[PDB]
């Protein structure tokens, strides 16, 4: 059941996979760097047309929703 | 697959033991955990 931290590293790397160069800020916690990798990328996406406003919106609730969940407690 | 992703962090943010950690290790930490798996 280190796998608390393998779960977590799992995701991370769905954010920075080894083969991005896009590399994640060193002092930052895991959780505003993969929430800020995905905006940097619904914002790309949306723009190439990857995704769609309803796609984009949900994104970006999930992501406010997240923020409030670091920032208490 | 942005969208799996992005709710798989919310879910992981919803429980304790994983928001803790997710919250309190940097990106510079999981280097150093790495070398001791």
């Amino acid at each position: 059941d280190e796998q608390m931290y393998q779960r977590c590293c799992n995701l991370f790397e769905k954010f920075f996979p080894s083969s991005s160069y896009r590399r994640p800020v060193g002092i930052s916690s895991m959780v505003e760097a993969m929430v800020s990798r995905a905006r940097i990328d619904a914002r790309i996406d949306f723009e190439s047309g990857r995704i769609k406003k309803e796609e984009f919106t949900e994104i970006m609730k999930i992501c406010s929703t997240i923020e409030e969940l670091r920032r208490q407690k | 697959g942005s969208m799996e992703r992005i709710k798989e962090l919310r879910n992981l943010m919803s429980q304790s033991r994983t928001r803790e950690i997710l919250t309190k290790t940097t990106v510079d930490h999981m280097a150093i955990i790495k070398k001791y798996t």
